[PDB]
């Protein structure tokens, strides 16, 4: 899977 | 023969901070989430290929920890104050598309506005046989 995520 | 197309499975999560003055007694949920599953905003909804999603969550929700949606929109909202990795077991309408299990790292907010923001999103692509 590809993950993204916000760092807030 | 073996024919098949990929169409794109997002899981993804918002959340919200909840102030102290708006939580519940002894809940110590510091927040507000909702995990979503979706389709890309380039291709059709996948209502027209998914049958039901069930997503499993950790033992802290325990009775409640395993919950059915099988109708769109694909949400699960929930309070809590923990990030956790949220299993999604996507079911497919076409009994030939095994169902597939997707770990989505819940991603809860830190600029603690009370406003929602975007937590993470954990793409896949997924075989439809045709």
């Amino acid at each position: 899977a590809a993950r993204k995520s916000a760092p807030a | 023969s073996r024919l098949f197309v990929k169409k794109t499975i997002v899981v993804g999560n918002v959340s919200k901070y909840i102030p102290p003055d708006k939580r519940e007694e002894n809940d110590q949920s510091t927040h507000k989430w909702m995990v979503y599953v979706r389709g890309s905003r380039r291709e059709p909804s996948i209502n027209h290929f998914v049958k039901k999603v069930w997503f499993f969550l950790h033992p802290s929700y325990k009775p409640n920890d395993l919950v059915e949606v099988r109708e769109p929109p694909f949400h699960l909202t929930r309070r809590g104050w923990g990030e956790f990795p949220v299993r999604v077991q996507v079911h497919f309408k076409d009994s030939q598309n095994k169902r597939i299990d997707i770990i989505h790292n819940l991603k809860l907010d830190r600029t603690y506005t009370g406003l929602q923001t975007l937590g993470a999103e954990t793409v896949v692509d997924v075989e439809l046989h045709r």
